[PDB]
RNA sequence: UAAAUUAUGGUCAAUUGUUAGUAUUCAUAUUAAUUUUUUUAAAUGUUUUAUCAUUUUAUAAAGGUUUAUUUUUGAAAGAUUUUUUGUAUAAAAUUUUAGGAAUAGUUAAUAAUAAUUUAUAAUUUUGAUUAGAUUGUUUUGUUAAUGCUAUUAGAUGGGUGUGGAAAAAUAAAAAAAAUAAUUAAUAUAUAUCAAUAAUAAAUUAAAUUAAUCUAUUAGUCAGAAAUGGAUGCCAGCCGUUGCGGUAAUUUCUAUGCUUUUAAAUAU
């Protein structure tokens, strides 16, 4: 591992590689991989009545 | 970290090959097509008149080199390398040699002076 | 280039080129002669052009239809193989 | 058609022009230098590969001793050798069908090979260029001219179709009894 | 063997034949041209030719797509290539069959020249090489007195480990003195002394 | 290998610097003495950086610019660069 | 000659026998990152660049390369790659325009495994058959508008539930409950 | 399996040229070579993939 | 089975041999004379044109043989002095002969056409060739000359002096003194003859 | 300048160059002395010819090398004057003794290099004795008349027309070549009759003649008069 | 590839080792054997044994192979638009590739090339090639076209049969027309009162139900335009009487009275007692629908002051050769076609007399 | 759910660091490079023509682009006596930053419409747009090896729009409409980024044409190789454990001695 890529440590390289790993990729189940925590508890106090046009 | 330089110096023997030193059958190309020199015309009587009528370009100042040739045969006996020995600059000596071989082909150095 | 000799018709002009290509009749005759000689060369040259053209066309016929022979046999074989695999299917 | 012409490497017509067979190699010390016979366009770009139609061959302009063949007391074979690789199917295609152009040096080569007659620029300065007058030429022509049909058929065989069918292969190709 | 397998010694070859010349319309004016200093070999290349896999099929005189060679002799004629000259245009082939007599093998003691064998120049004298453990050498022409069936081939197909090996490394890092096992050599002295040597 | 010690070589093996100060610093125990440290300057992309390096060199008649090379570690903590020659 | 050692070299101009004529590009350069910004203020909202950035595409490790072999090429013989696509219709807000979500394939040779990515297309349905949630076949064609190169070739599966849902005057599909994520906290009560 | 087989500059390691003909027709590239913008950086893509791997047909 | 497309007619070509054609012959393309030794070519060219054709190979072979009998007649008595500092060496003839024999028998140069010419080209006095070499072995054994290089004892100090083709003196090597006759070299000559 | 550094061309004849420090150094460590065993003059029983080929005047002048100091194997390059053709050259004794190397002209002395004496051609003194007088006179003209009439020897002749001296080949002068060698130019005999400078005028006579006759010149003329039973193949034209 | 300092194309085919002069190992005089093996020859990696590329490295089985047997069937499909473009291109190339530069044989070349490129040579191409070749007076190559079509198992339509029978008659070979007849046109009928006159096009053209699309193998879904599929619908206009006429001409040309009498009698009878079939409109592909142009900018008739220049707007020169002033043969009534048929037979009598 | 043989076939995968309790790809090794050396480049005036004009001569200036760059024959090739055709500008894949939020002359339909046509529009968390860095999809190095690690360079908007095609304002090494020339590859002293020269680095001599060059380093505790003399926690050594406290085989100096001989050292 060339030392100039990513951080000054080695493990930073493998931490950004986990971003490209095949079986780790973003889909309908696993979402917002890179910032999970900025979006957390965001809608707790947002009250949305669900959509029903059928009785 | 590699400060030490190469591990070995690989060198091969020189051992002369009896097969590569074997006599080579030779021909001289002057035998196949004989060389000759065209005698001067009334148009071009001297080597200096020649260098005068081959002078066209501003940068091919042929006429300035008249002294570096002793006679007629001296001119047509010159080739480019030996023509460099005598200290003629580059594109000038190409103009000269071109002119000479052209005269040899049956085309005399008749061309309009472009300097003006 | 087009050679412009010194005995071509001199144009007296200060606004343009000093020498117009216009020929002494001698120059015209001369030019005609030289050009006849090179005509002699290019006759054989283009003769060889079209000769090689038909050579290449003919070889293309023969090899290409040999190719079509072998190839058609191949694709006939493949097609047979397939409809068989589908009967089995 | 460039406003400020590229002065050093002019050509004729627009680029890319008709394909021309050239000899070219990178310049180096004379001891190692080779050339490439290449069909390419008239206007080259920086790297010669951009317009390159076909690669005709390598030509090495160094007379060589033949160490591949056994040393042969025959006089002529022990002259030095000059090695060249010609691709002649592509050559005959390009030259013949596509109607190429030719620089002079490749022409000299392919003349040596027997693909082309010697070039226009190869001059024994011994002989002059010939003279001509039409009445003498006419006397020679009236003296020898072949028959019209003979000539027409020769032009037929050289230019148009060569391979023809003798009556025999006709008779051998025409259907037999059940469909005859 | 000779009686039972007559076809194992080739007695036949494709004859060297002269090609007909193409007519030059320019006549004598150009006749000087194709007559020159040297021989000119021309081997064909293309999509159908030059592939080692197919080599024999391409040198086969029966095949009509056979690769074409030609040679201009210095007098201007043209002839077909001798079989040697044909084979010159393929990557070099090594034939040695070990099954009856030993083929001569490269990188031996009497084979390898000095600088590869030892890192020093060693004089080649035909008498008494102590390094090569020979007493004397009479030096006849190699394949002359020996029987021809005995000559088998040569084998270069291995690494010459005294000389050059793969993945070269220091055998021992300390002390600083040892190198890879290919560097064997005597010590060079403090500055050289030259004794005049007619003696 | 420690790649962050080389920060001011900026991917180069050697550097050119100008002399400014020369002061003395005491090494990490149990090594006592005075280690001579030269405080140098150089510029890259029109930024002027102050480099701080170990003076092992030989000073003759008064001179200005040195040649900086990176080493292994030395007695003195915090000083990565060493001096090759003085010009 | 790339197979010869450092010391074994004589001429640099030619290959004597054969092999590959190779230019050595110097791979180890110790290239470095210049730091022009304070860690506090970096002039981008979403991302920050603190180190040497790997560059190229396909020169990018770990390599991710186009995979021709997937469902779409499995079913179709395509004259040109991407000339056929099977997908679902997502939304019709535009007249004679069906948006279509489609999957394609990427291969990681390092790990020897495939991933499915997804991409949206604008397809041209004249006559407006496609209801959101249709399974459609889609083809490459004439340039139609700025972004539409694709047209709806065939409906594989129509949406029967969605069509009957429309017939009753209701939207084809209920509108998604939440939109895109935010970095704020919205306090909205009653 | 070794380094020499990494170098595709040999013609023995590289899928041959003619494949691209077999897919797009013979003498098809001579057209492409005369194109206005060529080889800076890009040329009309040259498809050479061993014919048993073709996604289209197989 | 019968769903999806009709069965391509060309399939028939598999089961029916009637449809396997080649419209043209092998060389009808203009290459017919490629095979120099085919009966077709012998019929087209006729015999005297084939003679004209192979004359060059015939004179190749005759050239080899002529060189060989020149060298034999020159060096036949093995020991003499034929030139200024140069004297006869059987070894010359030997090595040439080996060049010849390699032209024929080797698998690197394999020029075998040379051997098709022997029934004609080959000189009647050279038929016995190894016999002539044995005679040379008998002449090689003279006492005034060194048993190894065959240079004269009186006028020469070393093996290989003033010989162009000598094996015994190599480039940076050393000179070897003349070796003397005795049972060693006697049975060397003997084993060679054998 | 820069280009001074370029290695010269080494043609096929020449062995090892010694142009590099590595190639020079090990021979720089060889120091020769002339003893009684090394001295050329002791060995005249063998090398007598080699002794009588040395330039005794010129070597001691230019090289400061006495003739008693010259080893039979001597590596130094000294001046020679060929006792056959009489031309001067500079070589080392070692190379003339170890193999035969000597004046470069007498390399081409025989009609073909490949086969040295194999010629069956008569000498010049016989076939064309009228040539022997045109040789520039160095006193060696009796040795040069001894050569083959087919010989490729490069000799100098005094031109008939201008009385000056030029250099051509014996076989080029006679016109005759040996069977199996390369044919020369058909006109070579007429063209080498004179100087390269004096040759043009005489050979332009028949051309002016042929344009005087017919008012038209084509080089064709010779081949035409060559025209005023040939086996030929069956053709596929039909 | 070429001309660069690092140029690989020049090294990619085999060459004998070059020693002209000193290449750094002093190659002019030096025996390079070990230098050859350990240095000059490419190796697998630095220090490994030399990698041998020679003929002995490959197996024997490369030379056991017949030609072109390494090829596999290639299904290449392409857009419908592109099929039209390509078929047109091949058509106009078969007509003529170059202006005076076209050899007759070139039509044959282009048909063959069309096959080599994995296209199906449709009926238009065959008719065009045959008419071109025959009009160049080259009759063997015409039959060669036919044999190509037979080898591709393409069922000739009625039009194609006509063309090939024209080639047969002009060649005067009856034995061709007989096999052609026997194989293809046998069941060819005439048109009667109960017949329906020009038959509608009945073909579906080819589609896929979603189950056909998904569940079938790759080849069953592969549609290349194949001549055989519409052969029925090329024949929908009943050109039969032409075939019978041509066949009469052949049987006459080959000098056989009974067979000729047969065909000509069948034809005569049908022409008298059966309805006249509806003629087919002009084929879009063989002859092109005239496109609208203004004729305004044109060299005037008198444009050159020295002569009469013919012009695109009108012909001032006059007809060079007399034309018969009759519509194309298919537009005739049945009685008219009877007359035409007799004049045709006479013409063949004349031609045979001249041969 | 059975073995197999008419016997080595279808052509070579093979890994070398003297460490310091133990856990963890991390100093000192080899190969490849930068450190390092003037044996391959080059000078200005492009050229015809019908005369103040008109024909020929189309991708190396910079800027920094990651959903990005895409095209014809009407020029030339090119062959007939004149009207000659159709196919093109579109797309699909692969796209970087440790810690991540909104973007915008804006989508789609109409049409040779609309600076105010119609509409429930378009891009984004499957990571957008700005912003940093960066010349994109046959080129390298290491390696037994899925890897890791390189690859230059070249397409920067419009504004009388010429031309077949804008590629159009020094910087060739492309013969440019009569064979300028091919006995030519040599170009003197300049440059840019390349292009690996310590080429038998030491004893028998160069089948020459004798031309360029006069050519050296390191260690000396551990681990090949030591003694005097100073110095005294100082001066200094330091790849690393560590050394220096009047006896230092570890500093400095002198002399010897050691090396497996394209150098040490730095990155
Ligand atoms: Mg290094
Ligand atoms: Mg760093
Ligand atoms: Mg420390
Ligand atoms: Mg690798
Ligand atoms: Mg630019
Ligand atoms: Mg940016
Ligand atoms: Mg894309
Ligand atoms: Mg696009
Ligand atoms: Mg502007
Ligand atoms: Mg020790
Ligand atoms: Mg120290
Ligand atoms: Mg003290
Ligand atoms: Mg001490
Ligand atoms: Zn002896
Ligand atoms: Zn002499
Ligand atoms: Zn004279």
């Amino acid at each position: 591992i060339a030392h100039w890529y990513c951080g000054h440590k080695f493990r930073h390289r493998f931490m950004r590689d986990k971003r490209f790993h095949p079986s780790l990729q973003a889909s309908h189940d696993a979402r917002n991989r890179f910032s999970k925590r900025r979006h957390f508890k965001t809608n707790r106090w947002n009250y949305q009545q669900a959509y029903r046009d059928m009785p | 970290d590699q400060t030490y330089g190469p591990h070995k110096s690989y060198k091969y023997t020189y051992m002369p090959d009896p097969r590569k030193l074997a006599p080579i059958e030779t021909t001289q190309r002057s035998e196949i097509v004989p060389q000759s020199i065209r005698p001067p015309t009334s148009y071009v009587p001297n080597h200096e008149t020649f260098l005068e009528r081959a002078d066209i370009h501003r940068l091919r100042p042929t006429s300035d080199f008249k002294a570096s040739f002793k006679d007629w045969n001296d001119l047509f006996t010159c080739d480019k390398r030996q023509l460099r020995v005598r200290g003629i600059p580059r594109m000038t000596r190409d103009a000269i040699r071109t002119a000479v071989q052209a005269f040899q082909n049956g085309n005399p150095p008749e061309r309009f002076d472009t300097k003006e | 280039r087009q050679i412009r000799p010194y005995y071509n018709l001199p144009s007296k002009s200060e606004h343009g080129r000093k020498m117009t290509g216009f020929l002494t009749p001698y120059r015209h005759w001369m030019w005609k002669q030289n050009e006849l000689w090179r005509n002699v060369h290019e006759a054989q040259f283009e003769h060889l052009r079209r000769v090689y053209k038909r050579q290449w066309l003919e070889s293309f016929r023969v090899n290409a239809d040999e190719y079509i022979y072998k190839y058609n046999i191949t694709k006939a074989a493949q097609l047979a193989q397939w409809e068989c695999e589908m009967k089995e299917q | 058609a460039r406003a400020v012409i590229k002065r050093r490497s002019p050509q004729l017509w627009g680029a890319p022009g008709a394909p021309i067979i050239r000899m070219r190699g990178h310049h180096v010390v004379w001891k190692f230098q080779s050339y490439d016979l290449v069909v390419e366009h008239t206007h080259k770009r920086r790297n010669s590969d951009i317009r390159l139609l076909h690669y005709l061959g390598k030509h090495c302009p160094h007379p060589q001793k033949s160490l591949w063949s056994p040393d042969t007391p025959v006089a002529q074979d022990r002259h030095l050798f000059m090695l060249t690789t010609v691709d002649i199917d592509a050559f005959k295609y390009w030259f013949g069908v596509k109607r190429c152009r030719l620089s002079m040096k490749p022409w000299a080569l392919l003349a040596k090979a027997g693909l082309l007659p010697p070039s226009l620029t190869q001059n024994s300065k011994i002989m002059p260029k010939p003279l001509f007058d039409k009445e003498s030429l006419m006397r020679y022509y009236l003296a020898n001219r072949k028959d019209e049909d003979v000539m027409a058929r020769e032009k037929y065989l050289n230019y148009e179709n060569s391979m023809v069918k003798t009556e025999e292969e006709r008779a051998a190709e025409r259907p037999v009894a059940p469909y005859l | 063997y000779r009686r039972m397998f007559p076809e194992m010694i080739g007695r036949t070859g494709e004859p060297v034949q002269q090609y007909g010349q193409m007519p030059i319309w320019a006549g004598p004016h150009r006749q000087h041209a194709n007559k020159s200093e040297h021989n000119w070999m021309f081997a064909e290349i293309g999509v159908n030719v030059g592939h080692e896999a197919l080599k024999k099929l391409e040198l086969d005189p029966t095949n009509e797509k056979r690769r074409r060679f030609v040679i201009r002799q210095p007098d201007g004629t043209l002839r077909s290539a001798k079989m040697s000259e044909m084979r010159a245009w393929y990557w070099k082939e090594e034939w040695a069959d070990f099954r009856f007599w030993a083929p001569q093998m490269e990188w031996g003691i009497e084979n390898t020249p000095s600088q590869e064998q030892y890192q020093e120049h060693v004089p080649d004298t035909t008498d008494a090489d102590f390094r090569k453990q020979r007493r004397i050498q009479s030096r006849p022409v190699k394949w002359f007195y020996e029987s021809h069936y005995t000559r088998t081939g040569s084998f270069a197909g291995f690494q010459p480990l005294r000389f050059m090996q793969r993945r070269t490394e220091r055998e021992v890092r300390w002390p600083d003195v040892i190198n890879a096992a290919v560097q064997i050599q005597k010590r060079k002295p403090a500055a050289y002394i030259f004794k005049a040597i007619p003696e | 290998l420690f790649f962050l010690r080389m920060w001011f070589l900026y991917g180069c093996c050697l550097r050119f610097v100008l002399f400014v100060l020369c002061y003395y610093m005491s090494p990490r125990l149990p090594s006592s003495g005075n280690r001579r440290v030269l405080y140098a300057v150089f510029y890259l992309y029109n930024f002027v950086w102050m480099l701080r390096c170990f003076f092992c060199c030989f000073i003759g008649l008064v001179m200005s610019l040195f040649i900086i090379e990176g080493g292994g570690f030395v007695d003195l903590p915090g000083v990565k660069y060493y001096t090759r020659i003085v010009s | 000659p790339w197979w010869n050692f450092q010391t074994e070299h004589r001429q640099r101009c030619v290959l004597m026998y054969g092999g590959a004529r190779t230019k050595n590009t110097h791979n180890a350069n110790h290239r470095v990152f210049i730091k022009k910004y304070k860690r506090n203020a970096f002039p981008n909202r979403t991302r920050h660049h603190w180190a040497v950035s790997m560059t190229g595409v396909l020169s990018q490790r770990p390599r991710r390369m186009p995979w021709p072999y997937d469902l779409t090429s499995l079913i179709f013989n395509q004259p040109r790659q991407g000339s056929d696509k099977i997908g679902y219709v997502v939304g019709t807000s535009m007249l004679k325009t069906a948006v279509v979500a489609t999957n394609h394939m990427v291969y990681y040779p390092k790990f020897n495994q495939r991933v499915s990515r997804t991409k949206r297309f604008f397809a041209h349905d004249e006559d407006l058959a496609c209801v959101e949630g249709d399974l459609v076949h889609i083809k490459q064609c004439r340039k139609i508008s700025k972004y539409k190169h694709y047209y709806v070739f065939s409906i594989l599966e129509p949406n029967v539930e969605g069509r009957e849902r429309l017939k009753l005057g209701l939207k084809a599909v209920p509108p998604p409950l939440f939109g895109y994520p935010v970095s704020r906290r919205i306090v909205k009560l009653n | 399996s070794f380094k020499y087989a990494t170098k595709l500059q040999h013609d023995e390691m590289r899928q041959p040229y003619y494949i691209h003909e077999k897919r797009y027709g013979i003498f098809s590239n001579e057209r492409n070579i005369a194109k206005a913008r060529r080889g800076l950086p890009f040329i009309t893509p040259l498809y050479t993939k061993h014919m048993n791997l073709w996604d289209t047909d197989t | 089975l019968y769903k999806g497309i009709p069965r391509p007619a060309i399939t028939n070509l598999h089961y029916e041999p009637a449809w396997r054609y080649t419209l043209y012959q092998a060389g009808a393309h203009g290459a017919q004379l490629s095979n120099p030794r085919s009966p077709f070519t012998a019929k087209v060219l006729g015999d005297e044109l084939m003679q004209v054709r192979d004359i060059k190979s015939v004179e190749h072979c005759k050239a080899w043989f002529d060189r060989l009998q020149y060298l034999i007649n020159l060096h036949y008595e093995a020991v003499g002095d034929i030139g200024e500092f140069k004297s006869r060496h059987t070894r010359h003839v030997h090595e040439f002969f080996v060049a010849f024999h390699d032209a024929l028998s080797s698998l690197d140069f394999r020029d075998t056409y040379l051997f098709d010419q022997f029934k004609a080209v080959r000189p009647p006095e050279l038929s016995d060739l190894f016999g002539i070499f044995l005679e040379m072995e008998a002449n090689y054994v003279h006492e005034d000359y060194c048993p190894r290089c065959s240079l004269p004892y009186s006028t020469t100090r070393y093996c290989g002096e003033g010989d162009v083709d000598t094996p015994f003196r190599k480039h940076r090597g050393r000179w070897a003194p003349h070796q003397k006759w005795g049972r060693e070299w006697y049975d060397v000559v003997a084993r060679r003859a054998e | 300048s820069r280009w001074s550094s370029v290695w010269p061309n080494m043609r096929y004849g020449s062995m090892f160059l010694s142009y590099s420090v590595g190639r020079k150094l090990p021979m720089k460590g060889v120091n020769w002395v002339t003893r009684d065993s090394n001295r050329l003059l002791n060995f005249s029983n063998r090398y007598s010819a080699v002794i009588s080929d040395i330039d005794v005047k010129r070597t001691e002048e230019e090289l400061n090398v006495a003739l008693s100091d010259i080893r039979w194997n001597d590596h130094r390059r000294i001046y020679w004057k060929c006792s056959f053709c009489g031309s001067s050259y500079r070589k080392n004794v070692s190379v003339r003794t170890k193999y035969h190397a000597g004046c470069n002209f007498c390399k081409k002395k025989y009609p073909s290099e490949v086969r040295g004496e194999q010629h069956g051609s008569p000498p010049v003194s016989q076939a064309a004795p009228e040539l022997t007088e045109q040789l520039v006179d160095n006193g060696k003209r009796d040795n040069l008349a001894t050569l083959a009439v087919t010989s490729k020897f490069y000799a100098e002749w005094t031109c008939r027309g201008c009385g000056g001296s030029y250099r051509s080949t014996i076989r080029s002068r006679t016109g005759q070549v040996e069977a199996g060698q390369c044919t020369l130019h058909p006109d070579i005999v007429a063209w080498s009759a004179y100087c390269p400078s004096c040759s043009w005028r005489p050979n332009m006579v028949p051309i002016a003649e042929e344009v005087s006759r017919s008012g038209q010149f084509l080089g064709l003329e010779r081949s035409m008069e060559e025209l005023g039973p040939i086996p030929r193949r069956k053709r596929l034209a039909c | 590839k070429v001309d660069s300092f690092h140029a690989n194309t020049q090294y990619q085919h085999a060459w004998p080792l070059l020693s002209h002069d000193d290449l750094g190992n002093s190659d002019q005089s030096n025996n390079t054997k070990n230098i050859m093996y350990s240095m000059y020859m490419p190796k697998r990696n630095k220090g490994t044994a030399p990698w041998f590329r020679g003929a002995d490295t490959y197996s024997v089985k490369y030379c056991e192979q017949g030609r072109y047997e390494y090829q596999r069937y290639l299904m290449i499909n392409r857009f419908p638009s592109e099929y039209k473009k390509h078929f047109l291109s091949f058509l106009s190339n078969i007509r003529m590739s170059s202006g005076s530069a076209t050899i007759p044989q070139e039509a044959l070349h282009w048909l063959l090339r069309m096959i080599v490129d994995n296209f199906n040579p449709q009926h238009v191409h065959y008719i065009a090639a045959m008419k071109t070749l025959q009009s160049a007076g080259e009759l063997d190559m015409a039959r060669d076209v036919w044999k190509i079509m037979e080898r591709q198992q393409t069922w000739p339509c009625t039009a194609t049969i006509c063309a090939y029978l024209d080639v047969c008659v002009e060649a005067g070979e009856k034995t061709w027309a007989m096999e052609a007849w026997n194989r293809y046109c046998t069941e060819l009928k005439f048109l009667e009162p109960g017949e329906v006159d020009p038959k509608p096009i009945s073909r579906v053209p080819f589609s896929l139900t979603r189950e056909e699309l998904l569940y079938l193998p790759k080849w069953k879904k592969h549609f290349d335009h194949d001549p055989n599929l519409d052969v029925m619908d090329l024949n929908r206009f009943n050109r039969t009487r032409e075939v019978y006429l041509r066949m009469a001409q052949v049987m006459l040309a080959g000098g056989e009275r009974n067979a000729f009498q047969h065909f000509f009698t069948k034809l005569e009878e049908a022409m008298l007692n059966k309805p006249t079939p509806v003629p087919e409109p002009p084929n879009p592909h063989l002859v092109r629908r005239p496109r609208w142009a203004p004729y305004e900018h044109c060299k005037s008739v008198h444009h050159s002051p020295w002569r009469l220049q013919n012009n695109g707007r009108a012909l001032a020169l006059g007809p060079p050769v007399t034309i018969e002033d009759e519509m194309q043969s298919r537009f005739f009534s049945n009685d008219q076609f009877l007359v035409h048929s007799v004049k045709e037979v006479l013409r063949i009598v004349l031609q045979e007399h001249k041969r």
